[PDB]
RNA sequence: UGUAAUCCCCUUGGCGGUU
């Protein structure tokens, strides 16, 4: 994850206007798939994906 | 005796300080305590002491056979005759101590080698009497059908995984739990993975890494004391189906064993550690068997 | 710990002891924390120094 | 063959601590990780998750009257001794007295009977050992002055010799490095030593 | 006692700023 902070983003991954922003902050939220690894040992559902 | 070396290593937390400065210990009493002259040994090839068997009688021997040997007497000619004597039979004590000393020291070493070695068979021999767990109703040697819990460390992250394994110690179905150990999901889910599937376990075996597994233990045996799981008996106070903890030796080196992974291509090795479990259950021998060489690294 | 040296395979080794920084902690003879890579030197005997490389009880 | 064999406390605490009952019991030491502070107890932890507690009466020494908190913290570790253990419940109870902290040293039951022991010849190492602590290491002291010279008391009176009455010298004092001897010609053949002790000295090579 | 995160293209092209 990126070194700023999430906790200005709404449900759906974006910030909402009228909401003050600084430098590094993330104003959209997005991820990527990954084929996951042998994790699932034993994570209770706290693996990477 | 202790040499510089043995002067500036020896230790009060090493395990050498038992007999630093140890002296007249008898001879007769070490067979009883071999450990203590085999460290005293090793402490004596490692160049820090050295080992001194000594007589309180030596010299009632040496005037004994002085005694024995010189000459009745008493011309000064008879005098050099016994001054000569004397002083080659000095010479030859001195000649003839470090060979005696040696012998003796070699027959203490077999002795308490021996009583060592018979010492480690018989603890080996504990180690590896045990017959396989009865379940009640049932005569002694009927292997039972086991179920094996366990998440390994208990961190935040760290799911229970189940395993269990018929009385013909062929894997049966392998499950897991990925919800929280404490919420009432965990229980419910566990409580119809042992009623519903028809499993019905002999006994549930619990073990791990750390102390977070005596937590699961503990709900376990309150969800067991809650449940009234019993134990479905074949055609009546129908008993409780025992949890206990597992030793884990075997299990922790057959998880990381290729034999399991030859076995199981396509299992997490918390399945292997909890099948090694199971199999040590069900029969203890042939798991101490399955160590092949790594039996010899067990700490017996 | 006690000094020796052994040869054993890879298999019978049991695992590696991992241990975090809440478990892996060293207190020298004053009382002073002492943490991972610190150089101490020996109070006694040989007082001989060098950089920490793992605490263990 | 014996039926299976069921742990009991002992076996079951070494199983999961992988620490046996003889290294863990009364009367050790141990550098027990501070947890949670309180005014009343401190929580710890040892280093194989065995959770402990102090009562108030033993973070803090009896003579004192500070509280808990201003004087241990979250995350500073301290040595502890243990006074009890719940074997079947991997809990302990510690102390911080020095009387314990400190006193315990021969903790060993090694038998020191003289018959079979040689307690002369530790004793003996004891204070050689102890003597060799009690050695350490001095160097000279330089200081830059006109008059200053790094002379003895009667190199100094030999240098003032050469010199004509009233001539002073300064050299270091014998008396430590915060104390300087100023050495000047009485009369000829006849020189005083001064001893001068130094005050607020900002080095021991500075004035 | 539940304990918080560390990582970033490359090649071209254009347009600019200060001389």
């Amino acid at each position: 994850l990126k070194h700023g902070t999430y906790e200005k983003l709404d449900e759906d991954g974006l910030i909402a206007p009228g909401v003050r922003v600084s430098g590094d902050d993330i104003i959209i939220g997005k991820t990527t798939p990954i084929p996951p690894d042998t994790e699932e040992l034993g994570q209770r559902t706290k693996y990477h994906t | 005796e202790l040499t510089e070396r043995g002067k500036l290593q020896i230790e009060p937390e090493s395990p050498y300080f038992d007999f630093k400065y140890a002296k007249n210990r008898p001879i007769s009493a070490l067979t009883a305590t071999p450990d203590l002259y085999l460290r005293m040994i090793q402490a004596e090839n490692d160049g820090l002491v050295n080992i001194k068997v000594e007589l309180p009688m030596l010299s009632t021997v040496v005037d004994h056979f002085y005694n024995i040997l010189k000459s009745d007497g008493t011309s000064e000619i008879s005098e050099k005759w016994n001054a000569l004597r004397n002083d080659a039979w000095k010479q030859s004590l001195d000649k003839l101590i470090p060979l005696v000393q040696l012998n003796v020291k070699e027959s203490i070493r077999r002795d308490c080698e021996r009583v060592l070695y018979f010492q480690v068979k018989n603890s080996f021999t504990k180690k590896i009497d045990q017959a396989p767990y009865q379940p009640p109703t049932y005569a002694k040697g009927t292997i039972p059908r086991v179920l094996t819990l366990s998440f390994g460390e208990g961190n935040r992250g760290d799911a229970v995984l189940g395993v269990f394994m018929d009385d013909s110690g062929d894997v049966k179905s392998q499950i897991k739990f990925d919800e929280d150990f404490q919420s009432r999901d965990f229980s419910d889910s566990l409580t119809r993975y042992i009623k519903s599937n028809n499993i019905n376990p002999d006994i549930i075996g619990i073990s791990g890494f750390n102390i977070h597994t005596k937590k699961l233990f503990d709900k376990v045996n309150e969800l067991v004391n809650e449940e009234r799981l019993t134990i479905e008996y074949d055609n009546s106070d129908k008993h409780l189906i025992r949890v206990i903890y597992v030793n884990d030796e075997t299990a922790r080196l057959y998880q990381h064993s290729s034999k399991s992974s030859a076995e199981y291509p396509n299992r997490p090795q918390l399945a292997k550690y909890c099948i090694g479990l199971a199999k040590y259950i069900q029969s203890p021998l042939l798991e101490y068997l399955a160590l092949d060489e790594s039996m010899y690294s067990l700490h017996i | 710990s006690d000094g020796k040296l052994l040869s054993l395979p890879p298999v019978s080794i049991y695992s590696k002891l991992n241990l975090n920084p809440n478990q892996q902690i060293a207190i020298d003879s004053n009382g002073v924390e002492v943490k991972v890579g610190d150089t101490v030197r020996e109070f006694t005997g040989e007082r001989r120094q060098g950089t920490i490389l793992h605490v263990y009880r | 063959r014996r039926d299976f064999h069921i742990l009991n406390e002992a076996e079951i605490f070494q199983l999961l601590t992988r620490e046996t009952v003889d290294s863990f019991r009364k009367g050790m030491v141990i550098p027990v990780y501070v947890r949670k502070v309180e005014s009343s107890y401190m929580s710890v932890s040892t280093q194989s998750l065995i959770a402990g507690n102090i009562q108030r009466q033993d973070i803090l020494e009896p003579n004192d009257r500070r509280d808990p908190r201003e004087v241990y913290s979250v995350g500073q570790t301290v040595r502890a001794c243990i006074l009890d253990v719940d074997y079947y419940n991997f809990k302990c109870q510690l102390s911080l007295l020095r009387q314990f902290t400190e006193n315990q040293v021969a903790g060993l039951n090694v038998n020191r009977n003289p018959k079979f022991w040689d307690i002369e010849s530790e004793n003996r190492d004891r204070q050689e050992e102890i003597d060799k602590q009690r050695e350490e290491s001095r160097e000279s002291r330089v200081i830059k002055h006109p008059f200053f010279h790094n002379m003895k008391s009667k190199e100094a009176e030999d240098y003032l010799a050469a010199r004509p009455v009233g001539d002073v010298v300064i050299r270091p004092s014998s008396k430590g490095s915060n104390h300087i001897t100023i050495s000047w010609k009485v009369a000829p053949q006849l020189y005083q030593h001064i001893d001068v002790l130094e005050e607020n000295k900002d080095d021991a090579n500075a004035i």
